[PDB]
Formats: C-alpha cells, structure tokens, sequence
C-alpha cells in the first residue's frame, strides 16, 4: 500500500530538495534525481565498481582513476565477491536498507522512461538496471581509497618469485 | 581540503560559522552532488555527497555544519613477510610455516573482433590481507613478501555514520554520534553550530597497536620513509584489541585526537598538531597524528586566523577568493633580490620582470610570473639547505623562511634553478601577454572555461590540480563543492557553490553553469528554509511514486 514516494523540488543550477515520509522514499527521489544529472556517471562507475571495465571497453582503455580496464577489474572483482558484499547488506540497519533499496528504485525509475533529454549514452549495453549490490560495491571501492585501494596495480603485480638469481 | 570553523569567541555575530572547501577531483567516482534531504519531523539536511550514497557527505542543518578533511592518519599497516626458506609461497609466524591462500578472479575481456575472452588470475592472501609488490621497493622475492591489511575493509558502519551524522542537532549531538559509531574512515570532521562552538575531531578508522608494541613491531626502515609497516613474523604484531572499540583492532574513540573550543579550528591535511596552536595536540600514537612542519595552506590560514579581530562570513569566503600564493612570502622578496643583483644576466631578464610584476596571485589576470614561479619553486624544493631560516619546531608558523643567500653555493644553485626554469617557460609554446585565466581552464562542450586558483603544493588555498592537453591546462579536481555557513535568527545562511556544476552530461541545463559562476567567483545562495525554496523565480516540481 505505501511502497515508494517521493516529492523533489529543484532550485537554481538544478539543485534536488527531495521530501518523502520514510528512508525508502527519500532515496527513491534521491536515486531519481542523481540519475536525472549524472545517470551515465554511475553507470560508468558500476561498470568500473562490478570489475567489468574490460568486459565492455576491452583491455587498451582506463578507469577514471585512471587504472588500466584488466588490473582495474582483478581489484574490483576481488574487492567486491559476493561473500563481501553479502557480509556488508547483512550488517546494514533498517534505515540503511531502505535508503539503498530506495536509490537504486528511483535510478531506475528514471531510466525506464528516459528519451535522451539529460542523458548522452541512451542505448549503451552497459547503461542498465542497478541493484542495491552495485550501490554496496560504489561504496567499498570509496571505503578503501585510503587504504587498499592505493595498492591496487600492486596487488595485481603480486606474484611469487621463480627460479631467478 | 580546507576547514574552518569559527566560534562565539571570534565570529563577528558571536555564533558559529563554518567554511568547507574539500579539493576533490572534477570527475569520476568521487564527483560531489548537491542535495537537500528532508523527512518531515526527523531529518533536514542539504548539502554534497558522492555519487551512489543516499546520504549527505558534507553540509548544514538548522543549527550546525560540518565537513571534512582529508586526515594524515594511516588506515592500514604493511606486514613484512618471512618466507619459508624452502618456499616462497609459505611464510612464518612464531617460527611455524603458514601457507599463502590463493583466490583465482575470472574476468571477461572484449577482443579485437569483438568476442568475450575470460582472463583468471591468483590473488595471493595471508592472514593478514593480500600481497601487494612496488617492484624495487616492495618486492616478493625467495626472502620476504609484504601483506597489506586495509582497518576499512570490516568499516560496515560507514553508511550509517552519515546516515547519524545527517541527524545531528549540534556540535555535541555531531561528536557523540561520531564517537559512538567510529564508522568515519579516512577523514577529520571540523563543525560549527549555532551556539558557538568550534569542534575538529580526528576521528576516523585508524589501526591500532598498544604504545608499548610500536617499537618492536615497528620495520623502522619503512617507517622513517612513511609507511606504516609492521613485522609479519610476530603474532605479537596484531594489531591491539580493545573492547572499547567498535570495531576489532582499530583505535578506540578516547585515543584520537578533538578538539572543541569557541575561537576557531582549522585543517588543511596536516595532522592534528596545530588544529589550533594556542592548544596543540599531541602524545598521540604515530599512525594516528604527529607534529610535522605544517604545509603552506595551513599557515597561510593561521596567519589570518591567528590574532584578536572579529571573523566575518566574507573574511572566510575571500581567503579562498583570493587566490593569493602564500609560498611566495617565503621565497618571492629574496628571490626579487637575486633577481636585482643579476641585471644584465640577459638570460634572466624576462623572468625577473615577469616575477616582479606578478600580483602573487592565481588569479585569471596573473601575469607570467605565476608560471616562472611554479617552474622555479619546483626546482628550489629539491635544494638542499637554501631557506634562509629552516624549520623551527618552536617556530612552525613561521618557517621555513627565505633564501640564504648569503651562502655562496646557495646563491649559485638558486640563480641556476632560475635559469633553468626560466629556459623551460620559454621553451614552452606559450604566447607573451598569456595570462593564467588563459592556460587554465575547464572544457565544456566547446568552450574552455578559464578557471581561477592554482596547485595547493604553492600555499593556494583556492586549490586547483590540472594536467596539459594540448595547448591547455585542463582541470582535473580541486576546489568542488564550496559551502560557507552562519546562523542568523531566520535560520542557516548558506553560501557557495559547485564549481563543475552538478550534471556530467552535456546535455544538461546543469552541466556548466555553476563553472562560470565559479570562473566569476560569484557564490551563490544555498536556499534551505521551505520559504528560501519558494523565493526561487525557476523552482520546479515533481512528484513520483511506484508499488515497492
């Protein structure tokens, strides 16, 4: 009966005020409204955050942050195993899980009816239904940018010696 | 990333005000996006958060603001490996052989004619974390390996601590919160509130080893170069637990640093040590805070913080208007006065005057003299012993100073750097009369947008980071989301700005316009109040629902 809701109101420069009775429907408008300005940002980013960077660009291309596609996708895809991501979603409150729940709603509401009015990269495969899993990998990948993150090309080169003198 | 926030003792108004300035990058996963969040009774809060996160990062309420700083804390340990003699797969802790584990990662990869290819590749881990390899320095050879344990990668509070932070009444309210959760992971918090209060914590994620553990677990070659690594051969070498934590072997809230006072507090990426010098904190474990010689920004902030004069909404916004080059007051007179004693070195001549003419500044009509003297100031920081005054630890705010130039190989290697640099500048394809409005710049669509401030390395609080393409300097990230704060009786007065607006997409009505305000410097109102919100000649609306 209640389900998801959420009242926006846009000042100068485009600026969201999203109003909604429960933490579901605040990130459905939030969802919503982020993907009306930056739904290719986070597709992109996604993309980057599921290790399938090589998977749609091949392996010549970058990360913006500016990490070759293969490393990148070997970090990413260690980072964020499903037994990792599961742990966090678990230890997740109520509040927490409706707030996700709600974004990736309200992103996706805005990209089944989307004509290409605010977004450049209609059509493109990897532009696609997100999941409160792809949020929680967005997530992990900014917790350890000061930490492991640091060392991500260093990870991928770490491989035991051989026979060498 | 700069803070400041003001207290009842400093402010002109006698309540708190708060400027944040995080230098983030233009771009990318960690592009901020302005956001006012309210559930009518229990939540109101505008602001900028990161892309992803159904939450404000940094931002006000009715009576308080925060933001945050990049802290200098560590937020991981190195663990330096003994490997087993017989294999270099194995490793030793208490003198027993472990095995490394080994995960295979499958990825896909488009080829050439189009088709998937999968790639498997070995994640070698130790009970610590994963092996990491900086070839030269960090190797895995038949000896050792290094292990890289992350304190963040076990952080599952990290949502719900700006969740808490978003609810926030005021300062106290914001540092129980903090305190209680410990879900902040590699930031300090600075915030104001509308009483009058000033608080910075240094409360973040942060590994954690009893005092009496650092110098035996300590690998003290590593260390004395920055990196926070440990002996992996000693079980002793865990990090520490304390029940008081909230999470397992990370530093529990008592241990690190705050500092809650009504005049003022500041960061600028330094450690905790002169947050405010009249109360300096210290006594704190290394991988927490240490007293280093504070960067440019800072001082260059202290130097107006510090005094007894009332601090005004617009002292705050014109230090980051300014754009002034504080490194320059420590090198820029001695270095006009080598300039003067080397007339008819023809050679020099360009870039003296250019550097004698020069506003100091990185603003867009700064003359050449910027550039010659990045160019020079790059060589000077690899001089050694050329300041005139060097560090003084009973001196920090105020040293280093000057050029010793009374040092004969002194004056000889500073007149070679500016003549290098000034070679290099010319050599460059860059037309007389330029201006830096000319060089710098952000691209939108098909426009360059001259883009004021310059590289924080300098001591230019308005930083800005950019990178040559072409016959340009494209900005890549610096100054983002700007929100100054006060409290009048109305309610929070808000003011900044955006400055790559809030839309990626060039399709956008939002995708430049808030970057000329901020090539103009021209902040904006952050409207908050219902009323705020309807005086807005372009306001819009629109509700949406949909079955769960």
């Amino acid at each position: 009966p209640t389900g998801l809701a959420a009242d926006i109101r846009w000042t100068a420069y485009g600026v969201p005020h999203i109003r909604a009775k429960d933490e579901r429907g605040l990130g459905y408008g939030i969802g919503y409204a982020y993907a009306r300005d930056n739904a290719c940002l986070l597709a992109e980013e996604i993309v980057t955050a599921r290790g399938e960077r090589a998977r749609y660009f091949g392996s010549e291309g970058k990360s913006s942050a500016e990490l070759d596609n293969l490393p990148s996708d070997i970090f990413y895809a260690w980072l964020n195993q499903p037994e990792a991501l599961q742990a966090f979603w678990q230890a997740q409150t109520p509040a927490v899980r409706q707030l996700l729940e709600g974004y990736a709603a309200g992103f996706n509401r805005f990209l089944r009816e989307a004509d290409g009015k605010t977004t450049s990269c209609l059509g493109q495969p990897w532009l696609r239904a997100i999941a409160t899993d792809d949020l929680l990998r967005l997530t992990r990948r900014l917790l350890v940018e000061g930490g492991v993150g640091q060392f991500a090309d260093a990870l991928v080169a770490a491989a035991p010696p051989g026979a060498e003198k | 990333s700069n803070a400041i926030a003001v207290g009842s003792e400093r402010s002109a108004d006698g309540k708190g005000m708060l400027l944040a300035n995080p230098h983030f990058p233009w771009n990318g996963a960690m592009r901020f996006y302005q956001m006012h969040l309210t559930i009518p009774g229990r939540l109101d809060v505008m602001g900028a958060s990161l892309p992803g996160l159904p939450v404000v990062n940094i931002g006000f309420s009715r009576h308080l603001a925060w933001t945050h700083t990049v802290d200098t804390s560590s937020h991981f340990t190195l663990y330096r490996l003994a490997l087993d003699p017989k294999d270099p797969r194995r490793y030793l802790v208490d003198g027993r052989s472990l095995p490394l584990e080994e995960k295979s990662v499958a990825i896909e990869v488009r080829g050439a004619d189009g088709k998937l290819s999968r790639v498997e590749h070995k994640v070698y881990q130790s009970i610590y974390g994963p092996l990491v390899v900086w070839p030269g320095k960090l190797d895995w050879n038949r000896s050792e390996a290094y292990a890289l344990r992350d304190a963040n990668l076990e952080n599952t509070r990290v949502l719900q601590q700006w969740y808490s932070i978003n609810q926030a009444s005021d300062v106290a309210d914001l540092r129980r919160r903090v305190e209680a959760l410990q879900g902040i992971p590699w930031v300090n918090t600075l915030a104001a509130d509308e009483q009058g209060n000033a608080l910075y914590m240094n409360q973040s994620v942060v590994p954690y080893l009893k005092p009496e553990l650092i110098p035996a677990c300590a690998i003290p070659q590593l260390v004395a170069e920055g990196l926070p690594a440990l002996q992996g051969q000693d079980s002793r070498c865990a990090w520490s637990r304390d029940p008081a934590a909230a999470q397992a072997g990370i530093t529990p809230a008592a241990q690190l640093p705050v500092l809650l006072r009504r005049d003022f507090v500041q960061n600028s990426n330094d450690s905790a040590w002169l947050t405010n010098p009249a109360s300096p904190l210290q006594g704190f474990s290394p991988l927490v805070s240490q007293e280093k010689p504070i960067g440019p920004r800072a001082r260059y902030a202290l130097s107006r913080l510090q005094g007894k004069q009332p601090l005004e909404a617009k002292t705050l916004e014109e230090m980051v208007t300014a754009n002034h080059v504080f490194s320059a007051d420590q090198v820029l007179p001695d270095l006009l006065r080598l300039c003067r004693d080397n007339q008819g070195e023809k050679s020099l001549a360009r870039a003296c005057a250019a550097l004698a003419q020069w506003d100091r500044g990185a603003n867009l009509d700064s003359g050449s003299g910027f550039v010659y003297f990045q160019r020079f100031m790059q060589r000077f920081a690899e001089l050694d012993g050329a300041w005139k005054e060097p560090f003084d630890a009973q001196r920090p705010l105020d040293t280093p100073q000057g050029i010793a130039l009374d040092r004969p190989q002194v004056a000889t290697q500073v007149r070679q750097a500016l003549a290098d640099a000034a070679a290099e500048v010319e050599k460059s394809g860059i037309p007389d009369g330029a201006r830096w409005g000319d060089l710098q710049v952000s691209t939108r669509g098909q426009e360059r947008i001259a883009i004021p401030g310059g590289d924080g390395h300098f001591g230019v609080y308005n930083a800005i980071q950019s990178v040559r393409k072409g016959d340009h300097l494209e900005v890549v990230g610096g100054t983002s989301y700007i929100q100054l704060v006060t409290f009048p009786e109305e309610g929070p007065k808000a003011r900044g700005l955006l400055a790559f607006s809030q839309s990626s997409d060039p399709r956008s009505p939002h995708y430049r316009d808030q970057t000329e305000l901020f090539s103009r410097q021209q902040w904006q109102t952050l409207p908050f109040s219902d009323r705020q919100i309807d005086a807005d000649p372009q306001l819009q609306r629109l509700s949406i629902r949909e079955a769960a």
